[PDB]
């Protein structure tokens, strides 16, 4: 019989011993359902995922919930299949946990609904799509320097409290409300307050009618934090394949997946690697990332926020995830402190859509000139500090004068930022951004004050702001 | 008999390993022969690892360990109000026993997505530099971060004292503090009358690492009782950094591999599990709330350190107090650039939200322009802004110790500052201007203050301007 017994309990890791010749396969789901036999026990309802085969008919598993109350010797049930989540049209408008069980109090999913296994191989080489088109977002910096690619993979890098969540909300507001396809949001290791606020905002805006939401937050154990993203990806994969529909996939923090993997690695008997990460950091990340792709039968565009620990961009987790993205935007605490939000780094941010044959020579030349001027202004800092402003040549003085205004104009007021500041916000087309930056580079607006360029929309609002200030 | 009885194999550095205990469950309390309590963490194949919650000197190999049948718990109740207790709930002030008759688990799940509500109730701390540009709402969590000797404890104690005339329970948890410092804090609370509604949990630096690691969970579990009864709770954690240090001590004593800065891998989980449990409950859950004010101490103002970044990544905003500003006379030392409140706007009254919306960004820009201005000349508009606004905002945000200022007066003072009424007076005169303005308001403009108190909105269109002009007419300058 497929009956197991609990041998060891070490935090979120449990060892189970089975009868000889009937060990469950790797990634299978095991269930523990125990009722308190007396007053010195508590009821248990827990699911486990097989991780390793240790020999002697013993299996090491990872728990999906708290292991408090477990007694070594309990009975374990082998389900014979990996974790299966409800899939299909029934998931639209619902909120699910890691196990695919709804948490929105709207009712239970019927037991006969179709379910798909979480773990599956990645699509092959011959099934991939390759075509670059610009996804307009209405953000000046993104549209000018690092355009987003429709159907591609977009990553947002930033430290703690820099603004990537606000950028995600702004992108959702700008794009998802008129996408017309299917939207999927996966919250991995983030704030329950933020999740609740996003859910209520979507209900108010009516987007929730075509959005499936899956939540595993920081209060959840590492197993749930690892598998919630895979559950969301499993739903998105079905929506891509079985219906051929365009899918919006938002992942709130993909770094928590590798963080939970590193947390659980030490108890699995693995030797430490690099600064403390698991040896399998690259393969585990690749197995998840390679499933998020656009294919010939459906396109998935995904926007992922990536946390940078200790503001160190050389950390292995941020370092290895760079190769898995087509367009990246890097946020900086230095720019956040200056008050120039969204604090996107204009130089480190890169995209593969920034080519003359994709965005046009008019756009490409302006972007390159802006980057060159900003680089020169960055270089001039030491000589300015140790020699004074008056010791610069008239070329460098003009470079600084233009670069400060360009840097201030890169800032923008967001719609979702109205809760922080009373300004309503704006949406700026790519043509307007290019024209405004070209006019600034041409020297038309050299007589306006520096601060008139901060937190505005089109180039005209600079003129009205200067007039309001009294020029 | 090895079902409910065990024998100690190893003792050392506050951890023990025991044989037997066949039916012990993970997280259960165990009791040694001396009466010292313990916690079972690792249920290995042949032995059980136990963490000793107290003095381990009297424990020797061969001593008996017996089960208790209960998961780690602390006593909670109304009788705990006004007392000073350890993380285990044992009275420490010496005023006799505690008559609590209920217990709550140390490890409890946090409220779910559907059990929460958006924060909409302001928490007035009585400090302008907080209530104006870093608002705090009920159910929010907001850490105070800065170097040593910067005023974090003063801010916390003032926030606790300001809640005298509101129905909310306050919990002060001291992690790693000196016993004399805790005694003085308790004495100040007693003098100001906060002990009528305050519970103090202490774990000094001389206590073993397990108690330091366990104390904040005991405090939050104590607050959970009142939160789920439908009341409002404020909880203060004094050094989450010292909690992290104690947890690192315990982990390396357990020989778990170290990560960045020798901290264990689950150092983020340790703090997130605790801080995530503070929430604003919905009407279905009873409308209760728990507000948390964790503390983090930085080294030389380095906000990029591992523990500061981890704690910032969890909470809803940070108040950064700078030592360079604490010196040279800016005593509140609020750093507007590094500070932020993620529940801004909703956590303020309508008047304050209407007036002080852009102050944080304005002072950030002013600091940037002041830094840049050391190199060269300035335009007319730059000279107007930098001096007529930034210098006066910096001066008017300053506040003295133990001087609560009502929000109805704060809205007045920032309105006068923002509308440009302070442009014609010297920078050094603004504090006397503020004092005389409060006196003039109390003497003559009580109806504006009453209107703001009753409606939470601005009093008038032009009567406010008239009153400000009337005060300026009698204010003696310089
Ligand atoms: N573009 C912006 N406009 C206005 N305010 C902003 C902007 N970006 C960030 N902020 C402010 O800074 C805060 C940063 O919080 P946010 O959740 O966006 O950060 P984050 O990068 O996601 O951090 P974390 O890792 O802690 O989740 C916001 O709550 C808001 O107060
Ligand atoms: N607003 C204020 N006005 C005047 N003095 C103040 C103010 N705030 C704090 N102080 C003084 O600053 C000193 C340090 O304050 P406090 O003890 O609160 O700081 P801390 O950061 O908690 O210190 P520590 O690291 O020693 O615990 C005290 O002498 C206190 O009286
Ligand atoms: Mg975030
Ligand atoms: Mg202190």
């Amino acid at each position: 019989m497929t009956r197991g017994r609990v041998i060891q309990v070490m935090g979120p890791v449990v060892d189970v011993k089975f009868e000889n010749g009937h060990l469950p396969a790797i990634y299978n789901a095991l269930k523990i359902q125990h009722k308190a036999r007396n007053e010195n026990e508590v009821d248990i309802d827990l699911t486990l995922e097989v991780a390793l085969h240790l020999g002697d008919d013993t299996v090491r598993t990872i728990a999906m919930a708290s292991t408090d109350g477990l007694i070594r010797g309990m009975e374990v049930i082998d389900t014979g299949a990996p974790i299966s989540v409800p899939v299909g049209e029934v998931t639209l408008g619902r909120v699910f946990n890691v196990l695919g069980e709804p948490i929105d109090l709207e009712g239970d999913i019927p037991a006969d609904a179709r379910r798909d296994p979480i773990h599956r191989p990645a699509p092959k080489f011959e099934e991939l799509a390759t075509e670059v088109e610009i996804l307009e977002t209405g953000i000046k910096v993104v549209d000018l320097l690092a355009p987003y690619i429709k159907g591609g993979k977009i990553g947002l890098f930033g430290g703690a409290g820099v603004g990537k969540t606000v950028l995600i909300q702004e992108l959702i507001h700008n794009i998802a409300q008129e996408h017309g396809g299917i939207s999927v949001f996966a919250g991995v290791g983030e704030r329950t307050r933020e999740g609740n606020d996003l859910y209520h905002e979507m209900k108010d805006s009516g987007v929730i009618s075509k959005t499936a939401m899956v939540f595993g937050q920081m209060n959840e154990p590492p197993g749930a934090r690892m598998r919630v993203a895979l559950t969301g990806l499993t739903m998105a994969e079905y929506f891509r394949d079985e219906q051929g529909q365009d899918v919006l996939l938002f992942i709130d923090n993909i770094f928590r997946f590798t963080q939970a993997g590193s947390e659980v690695s030490a108890l699995l008997g693995r030797m430490p690697s690099a600064v403390g990460y698991q040896p399998t950091l690259a393969t585990e990340m690749g197995q998840l990332q390679e499933r998020i792709t656009s294919t010939a039968k459906g396109s998935i565009t995904s926007i992922q926020a990536i946390y940078v620990p200790a503001d160190d961009y050389t950390d292995p987790a941020p370092a290895t995830t760079f190769s898995h993205l087509d367009a990246t935007t890097n946020l900086e605490r230095k720019l956040a402190e200056m008050g120039i939000y969204p604090a996107v780094d204009p130089l480190a941010s890169t995209s593969r859509a920034l080519a003359p044959e994709i965005v046009g020579e008019e756009h490409y030349q302006v972007a390159r000139k802006v980057q060159q001027t900003l680089q020169r202004y960055k270089e001039l800092q030491d000589i300015i500090a140790i020699l004074g402003m008056d010791e610069l040549s008239d070329e460098d003085k003009l470079v600084v004068h233009r670069a400060r205004r360009i840097q201030f104009f890169l800032s923008q007021n967001f719609h979702v930022a109205e809760q922080f500041t009373g300004q309503p916000g704006s949406y700026v087309p790519v043509k307007e951004t290019v024209r405004g930056f070209k006019e600034i580079l041409e020297g038309k607006y050299d007589h306006l004050p520096e601060d008139a360029f901060r937190l505005v929309g089109r180039i005209e609002e600079v003129v009205e702001k200067a007039k309001a200030m009294g020029v | 008999q090895v079902s409910d009885v065990g024998t100690v194999i190893q003792v050392g550095d506050g951890i023990a390993r025991a044989h037997g205990l066949d039916n012990v469950m993970s997280g259960e309390l165990v009791e040694f022969a001396n009466g010292v309590m313990g916690m079972a963490l690792n249920l290995e194949e042949n032995n059980v690892g136990i963490v000793i919650l107290g003095p381990y000197t009297g424990i020797k190999e061969g001593d008996e360990v017996r089960r208790t049948g209960r998961i780690m718990e602390v006593p909670v109740g109304e009788a705990l109000i006004g007392r000073v207790v350890n993380p285990l709930g044992q009275p420490v002030d010496g005023l006799g026993p505690v008559e609590t008759t209920e217990t709550r688990p140390i490890e409890s799940p946090a409220p779910g997505v559907m059990d929460r509500r958006s924060v909409h109730e302001p928490l007035q701390t009585g400090i302008k530099a907080i209530d104006a540009l870093v608002p705090i709402g009920r159910g929010q969590r907001e850490l105070i971060i800065g170097d040593r000797q910067t005023g974090k404890t003063s801010v916390a104690i003032d926030t606790i004292i300001n809640q005298k005339d509101q129905n909310m329970i306050s919990i002060y948890v001291a992690i790693g503090q000196k016993e004399s410092t805790v005694r003085t804090v308790v004495e100040t609370l007693r003098k100001h009358g906060a002990l009528d509604y305050t519970i103090v949990v202490t774990a000094s630096a001389s206590q073993p690492a397990p108690l330091l690691f366990l104390a904040p969970y005991a405090g939050v579990a104590m607050g959970e009782y009142f939160m789920y009864k439908g009341k409002h709770v404020l909880v203060v954690y004094d050094d989450l950094s010292k909690q992290a240090a104690a947890y690192r001590e315990l982990s390396l004593l357990l020989r778990r591999p170290p990560g960045r800065e020798a901290y264990p891998g689950d150092i983020f989980y340790l703090h997130s599990r605790l801080l995530e449990r503070a929430a604003k409950l919905s009407d279905a859950k009873g409308g209760g709330s728990l507000t948390a004010l964790p503390f983090v101490e930085t080294q030389a103002g380095d906000i990029s350190a591992y523990i500061p970044t981890n704690v910032i990544s969890i909470t809803d905003g940070q108040i950064f107090l700078q030592s360079d500003l604490f010196f040279s006379g800016v005593r509140p030392a609020i750093n507007a650039g590094l500070s932020v409140s993620r529940v801004g706007g909703a956590a303020q009254i309508k008047a304050m939200k209407k007036v002080a919306g852009t102050l944080r960004l304005d002072l950030a820009a002013y600091r940037e322009l002041e830094a840049f201005a050391q190199f060269g000349s300035d335009l007319d508009k730059a000279t107007q802004a930098k001096l007529a606004r930034g210098a006066r905002t910096v001066e008017v945000l300053k506040q003295d110790l133990h001087q609560p200022i009502p929000v109805e007066k704060q809205v007045l003072i920032i309105y006068a500052l923002t509308r440009g009424f302070l442009d014609d007076i010297p920078v050094e005169d603004v504090r006397r201007f503020e004092k005389e303005f409060y006196l003039f308001l109390d003497q003559n403009g009580q109806h504006l203050l009453e209107h703001i108190r009753t409606t939470k909105d601005l009093p008038n269109e032009d009567d406010l301007n008239k009153a400000i002009e009337a005060f300026k007419k009698t204010f003696v300058v310089s």
